[PDB]
């Protein structure tokens, strides 16, 4: 017959990812301190 | 009658014993890595109420695995004697069972049974996590077919 | 002897020596050591077991794979023993209850079974028999221990003409229940000494020699109805034992003379417990039953083994009893007590 | 009629403490992608009974070098103080209305170290003694931070009466007023109870058993029950100073469930915290406290002690 | 809205388990309350199930028979009870249940698969299967010359 | 080619310092560590329940040995002896004598089950693939003797595990 071994497709496989994809998220340093002191002022008031 | 009373009490005790088998996994070689596949997210070891426990003072089953050399031999017996009653040792793998493929070696004791009274012999090289889990289930049923109170009652 | 029984091998664990031992009730003091000596040079042990297999677990690492076979048996049914000794070059007996039990009294474990195994083993065509009976075996003795052994002595005598009955005296060793006994009188307040123990000398022998005697008696031709007697090399007085142990135990000692009238209550009260009767009436009376020095019966040297002195083997058993305070103190700290040996 | 309440208080803790081990083991399992005990009864609910009486029916070896008196005393006092610790909790109506209840809380929290110290010394093992003095030096070092943070917190309450907390923390949670001290208090709690990341007192792969060392069925279970008794309650102390709930007298049940849920959710985080984080080293474990917490602790105490005078908002002590 | 159909599956679980008694039976005996299609049933009572939606490993499962080859089994779940023909499909070694494609017929195949017999009278014991060596002598029968 | 993994200059502006100062003070990289733990809790567990389910295997699995036989019924084991010369643990043991008819079948084929490593070499050695490794792996025991196999126990395994290995080899011999 003809060779039917495990072969990659003639079009090649799909993309592969090799990155440190840690996502930037959250707030800015000024914002956290500001909102933190705002709650404290609310708590005191 | 009294026979039924002790039988129910015997059932209750072994139900605990065949449930909280906190193990001393004392593996040393490639039998040790495949055992973690039985502590796996794939096959949970904690799901059968048993958690890998340090401090051999609180331990019930000692999982011995990997090849057993003469140098390790004094250290293996001392920890076994430190292990409290009840204590069962499950020989995992060809090396720990009879010596395995490291049989005729000058520095291998042929099988752990020559040093410790093995209760369950799990064959494999490595014994697949399913196979060794099956041995644990086999040991669990062994606790079920126990007659401690019956022997004391009928002494 | 059979071709398969031909002894070849350099006395090793997997070596073949031809002794098809069938040690009865090995889950005990000398059952532990006898199989070890039997398993040392290689000899199939067929040991009947009736208790839970766990307490028999520690006998497994005593021989080659396929040597120590565990077989179920019953004391009452004769067919049980029939199966365990259907193929046995020799048979060795040691079964005997050291206290009182509801289902077994003294004789039931000292006349029924030892003679029952005796007749069936001859019925099974065995070639040896090494049944044991305490060396102070006397019907006339007040102790029902010795009375039971003596009637057991004659029962196996008539049933088996070649019954090489074993007469061991007091035996000390790792779990001797005697050296551990006087160690445990600490937990009963002041140590009670009947008549202070001024008039009791006993012969204790280290068990490895006792076990060595049985196997040597197995391999030596002689036997066939002999009455070998097993004693130690020296005997201490009853005080003299207790002062020695408490010295090597370094435990505080209060030798308060306790009359035997209260030993009746003490032996009874420790017996009422639905668990192991630590002390029984026969034990409270066997303490003064001083071991004799009978020379007529053959001793250890007749077999060819010498009895290790008690003071040579003391820490091995008793290092556990002494606390951490003197855990590292060896023989030389404790001198041997007064030797009143014959 | 009263031994009722004592028993109706005590036994629930033991049952709550025991089921925390299940809750911990199952939470951790799902935390690190597992199922946890689920084969011993429905969802493993009977497993706590399985292991508990197992930890009462397995042979309790006494170490030869161990001193029996101390080896027995240490679990006794460690367990006894934890049970007495629960009596002043302002849970609807506190069983014990000690006006100095918060001092009572801290007085007993300063005696669990003796349970740590003696058990380490009694075992008479080289592995135990280095585990002991290290363990005791960790926990009493966090005492000063633990004491001051409260002093800042109740300074706005009025006194050390625990029942007064519900009156002060009525309109808002007290966390909204002292959240810099909130995590500061909360983080110090894991130090005292020795839970990961502050789990230096156990170290299964480092200290093998930590201050528990050679403990088995018997004294060990007390220590395990003791350690899992303090964990359940430092929530209740936290869920009383910090986030609380209303106490409408007509329906005390309203305060119960609301308080219970907070003491449940926080216990999850205690269990949740152990899952992710690595375990501290001793030097940093002491460095974080003495150098990164103490200067912060002192400053906040100054701020919290001058704030009421600054704003004329001193609390009524009555 | 997403909550109701999840509880609908939960209540459908009791419906597919043949009532509350069936639900408690599987919940205790098997500790896996799941409804799956009946793929096949072997000659002992072992009921096999398959669920495509479940991920790999939970794709195919089985609740064992209550009795096989004498051993009464209700709390005695074991892995050696699977007959060889279903041992393929159950381990997902091949997507072909025996009920669809039956094993090739042979005379010597065991008609009854056996569980693990260790620890019981019918367990295994090794022995030498060679015949013998060194044939011995034999004299006529009256002794001493 | 190479790639640096640690070198990095932290930005030194007020916003950057505040970012780092906030990070140490208001623990954000710590909370992130907690952040994706919850994502793991609210996820399906991969816990295969046993013996009810089974971790997938392949038609090439090597496990319990089982000596097969011809479709007519006769033992495949020719006593070709090759399996020993390759057995790297020397677990197997073959000795044969001429049978009653004359066709040599081993009078002793005792795989010391606690000796071999499940090489697949013995399978690759047999010219008539008599000795195979059955898919079974759950054959633990309690006495060391039951592990020690013999000719009869091997044949029973072959007759017990017969359909599976016949199917497995049928679907795997092409690769071989
Ligand atoms: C059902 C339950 C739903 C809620 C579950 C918990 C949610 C909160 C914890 C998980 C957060 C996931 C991570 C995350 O949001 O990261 C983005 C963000 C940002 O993380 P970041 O590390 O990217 O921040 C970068 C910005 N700088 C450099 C300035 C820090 O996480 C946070 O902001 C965490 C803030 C934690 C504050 C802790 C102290 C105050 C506590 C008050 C009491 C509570
Ligand atoms: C008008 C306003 C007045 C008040 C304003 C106050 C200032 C503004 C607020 C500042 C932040 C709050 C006070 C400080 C808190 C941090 C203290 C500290 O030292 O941190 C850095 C410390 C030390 O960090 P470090 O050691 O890397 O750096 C510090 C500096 N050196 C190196 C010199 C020591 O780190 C930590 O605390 C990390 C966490 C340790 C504990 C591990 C478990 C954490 C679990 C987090 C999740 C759960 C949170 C639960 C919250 C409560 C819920 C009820
Ligand atoms: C708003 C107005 C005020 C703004 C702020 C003004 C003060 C800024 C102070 C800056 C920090 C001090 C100086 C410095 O950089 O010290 C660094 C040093 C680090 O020490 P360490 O981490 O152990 O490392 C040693 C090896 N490199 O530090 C040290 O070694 C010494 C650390 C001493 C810490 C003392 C803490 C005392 C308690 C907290 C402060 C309470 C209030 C004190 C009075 C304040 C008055 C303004
Ligand atoms: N120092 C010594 O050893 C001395 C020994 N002896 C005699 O030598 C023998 C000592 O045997 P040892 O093993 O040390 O004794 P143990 O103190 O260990 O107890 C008796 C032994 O025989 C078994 N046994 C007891 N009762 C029965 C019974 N009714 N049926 C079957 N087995 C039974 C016990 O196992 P189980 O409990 O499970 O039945 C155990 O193995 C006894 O005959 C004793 O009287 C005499 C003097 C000194
Ligand atoms: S038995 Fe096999 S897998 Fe286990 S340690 Fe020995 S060689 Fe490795
Ligand atoms: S199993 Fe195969 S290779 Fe081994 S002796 Fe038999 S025919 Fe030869
Ligand atoms: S697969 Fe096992 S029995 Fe076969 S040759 Fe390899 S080690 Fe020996």
């Amino acid at each position: 017959s003809k060779v039917k071994q495990d072969m990659p497709p003639p079009g090649g496989y799909g993309p592969i990812d090799y990155k440190r994809n840690l996502p930037r998220r959250g707030l800015s340093g000024y914002s956290m301190f500001a909102v933190g002191i705002g709650t404290l002022l609310f708590g005191y008031w | 009658r009294g026979e039924y009373v002790v039988a129910k009490l015997d059932d209750l005790v072994n139900w605990a014993r065949r449930s909280s088998l906190w193990p001393m996994t004392f593996g040393l070689a490639c039998c040790a890595v495949e055992m973690m596949h039985m502590a796996a997210p794939r096959y949970d070891m904690d799901r059968f109420g048993v958690v890998f426990r340090a401090s051999p003072r609180q331990s019930d089953v000692m999982i011995v695995a990997g090849t057993l050399t003469n140098k390790m031999a004094p250290a293996l017996r001392k920890v076994y004697d430190q292990m409290p009653e009840p204590r069962y040792v499950v020989s995992m793998g060809s090396c720990a069972n009879g010596g395995g493929y490291y049989h005729y070696s000058y520095s291998v004791v042929r099988g752990c049974d020559r040093i410790v009274p093995v209760d369950i012999y799990v064959p494999g090289c490595p014994p697949t996590a399913e196979a060794l889990l099956y041995g644990i289930l086999q040991l669990q049923r062994k606790i079920k077919r126990e007659k401690r109170l019956r022997i004391w009652y009928r002494r | 002897l059979h071709h398969a029984l031909i002894p070849h091998g350099k006395g090793g664990r997997s070596s073949v020596s031809g002794i098809v031992a069938t040690v009865f009730g090995a889950t005990g003091f000398l059952g532990r050591y006898v199989v070890n000596h039997l398993g040392r040079m290689g000899s199939q042990v067929i040991v009947p077991y009736r208790c839970e297999p766990y307490d028999t677990m520690h006998l497994r690492p005593m021989g080659d794979l396929g040597q120590i076979i565990f077989m179920e048996w019953n004391g009452k049914d004769k067919d049980s023993i029939r199966k365990v000794v259907e193929h046995s070059n020799v048979v060795i007996n040691l079964v005997g209850r050291e206290w009182e039990t509801k289902n077994f009294d003294f004789e039931d474990v000292f006349v029924k079974i030892p003679h029952a195994i005796a007749q069936v083993s001859k019925e099974a065509g065995v070639e040896k028999l090494i049944h044991i009976s305490h060396l102070n075996a006397d019907i006339k003795s007040p102790s029902r221990y010795l009375r039971s052994k003596a009637v057991g002595e004659k029962e196996v005598r008539a049933a088996f003409p070649e019954a090489t009955i074993i007469k061991p005296s007091d035996i000390f060793g790792r779990e001797d229940r005697f050296l551990n006994y006087f160690a445990s009188m600490r937990w009963f307040g002041g140590v009670p000494l009947i008549s202070l123990g001024k008039e009791t000398v006993k012969q204790p022998v280290y068990i490895v020699d006792v076990s060595k005697g049985i196997i040597n008696a197995i391999k030596d031709p002689d036997a066939k109805g002999k009455t070998f007697a097993f004693v130690g090399p020296n005997r201490y007085l009853l005080f003299d034992l207790v002062q020695y142990i408490f010295a090597v135990a370094y435990r505080p000692f209060l030798p308060y003379p306790l009359p035997h009238f209260a030993y009746r209550w003490v032996g009874r009260l420790f017996e009422v417990s639905p668990f192991e009767p630590w002390t029984t009436r026969d034990k409270v009376e066997r303490v003064h039953m001083s071991d004799m020095t009978l020379p007529h019966l053959p001793g250890l040297e007749d077999l060819g083994i010498q009895a290790t002195p008690l003071e040579l083997k003391a820490i091995e058993v008793l290092r556990r009893h002494r606390t951490y305070r003197w855990l590292t103190s060896e023989m030389e700290d404790v001198k041997p007590a007064k030797t009143v040996n014959i | 009629m009263f031994m009722i309440n004592i028993l109706s208080l005590i036994i629930p803790i033991l049952l709550a403490v025991a089921f925390l081990t299940l809750v911990e083991r199952k939470v951790l399992g799902y935390m690190q992608l597992r199922k946890g005990p689920n084969v011993v009864g429905p969802y493993g609910l009977l497993q706590p009974i399985a292991d508990a009486l197992k930890l009462v029916t397995k042979e309790p070896l006494r170490p030869g070098t161990s001193s029996i008196s101390m080896f027995i005393i240490a679990p006794i006092l460690g367990l006894s103080l934890a049970l007495t610790m629960w009596v002043p909790l302002p849970m609807p109506y506190p069983l014990i209305n000690m006006n100095l209840g918060v001092l009572f809380m801290l007085a007993m929290s300063s005696l669990a170290v003796y349970s740590i110290l003696w058990s380490g010394w009694a075992s008479n093992s080289k592995y135990a003694l280095i585990g002991a003095l290290r363990a005791v030096a960790q926990t009493i070092s966090y005492e000063v931070t633990l004491a001051i943070i409260l002093l800042s917190v109740l300074l706005m309450n009025g006194s050390y009466t625990l029942s007064t907390l519900i009156t002060t923390q009525e309109h808002i949670w007290m966390i909204f007023t002292s959240w810099p001290l909130a995590m500061m208090w909360f983080i110090s709690t894991l130090a005292e109870t020795n839970r990961a990341p502050f789990d230096l007192t156990e170290g299964e792969s480092e200290l093998v058993s930590g201050f528990n060392v050679e403990y088995a069925a018997g004294p060990f279970a007390m220590f395990f029950m003791a350690e899992y008794a303090n964990i359940i309650m430092m929530n209740a102390f936290t869920a009383i100073l910090f986030l609380g709930a209303s106490h409408d007298p007509h329906t005390p049940e309203l305060y119960t469930i609301n308080f219970v849920l907070k003491t449940l959710a926080l216990t999850i985080t205690f269990l949740w915290i152990r899952a992710s984080y690595p375990r501290f080293r001793y030097d940093q474990l002491m460095h974080l406290l003495w150098k990164s917490f103490l200067p912060l602790t002192l400053a906040l105490c100054m701020w919290h002690i001058s704030l009421p005078i600054m704003t004329a908002s001193i609390p009524p002590q009555s | 809205m997403e909550l109701v159909q999840v509880l609908r599956r939960g209540l459908q679980q009791v419906s597919g388990h043949g009532g509350l008694r069936g639900y408690l039976r599987v919940l205790f005996r098997a500790n896996d309350v799941r409804v799956g299609t009946l793929v096949g049933e072997d000659k002992y009572g072992n009921k096999y199930y398959e669920d495509n939606k479940q991920f790999f490993g939970r794709h195919r499962w089985v609740i064992y028979t209550t009795e096989m080859n004498g051993r009464d089994t209700f709390w005695d779940v074991d892995g050696s009870m699977v007959p060889p023909e279903w041992h393929r499909w159950l381990h997902c070694m091949t997507d072909d249940p025996p009920t669809t494609k039956p094993p090739t017929a042979r005379k010597y195949i065991w008609t009854n698969h056996k569980f693990n017999v260790s620890g019981t009278p019918q367990q295994y014991v090794p022995y030498s299967t060679t015949r013998k060596k060194i044939q011995e002598w034999v004299p006529p029968s009256t002794p001493y010359k | 080619t190479y790639k640096f993994v640690n070198m990095r200059e932290p930005s030194m502006d007020m916003k950057s310092v505040t970012d780092r100062a906030a990070q140490t003070l208001l623990w954000t990289e710590l909370v992130r560590g907690l952040g994706m733990t919850l994502s793991y809790l609210f996820r399906e567990p991969a816990t295969i329940n046993y013996p009810f389910e089974k971790g997938p295997l392949s038609p090439r699995f090597r496990g319990e040995h089982a000596l097969r036989r011809y479709p007519s019924g006769e033992e495949r084991c020719i006593a070709c002896k090759l399996c020993e010369a390759v057995c790297p643990a020397q677990a197997i043991t073959i000795e044969a004598e001429p049978r009653a008819d004359g066709s040599r079948r081993t009078t002793r084929y005792d795989i010391d089950m606690t000796k071999c490593i499940y090489c697949g070499f013995c399978q690759e050695a047999c010219p008539v693939d008599a000795i195979v490794e059955g898919p079974n792996f759950e054959f633990s025991t309690e006495t060391h003797e039951e592990l020690l196999y013999n000719k009869e126990k091997l044949l029973n395994n072959g007759d017990k595990w017969e359909a599976e290995i016949a199917a497995n080899i049928q679907a795997d011999y092409l690769y071989r």
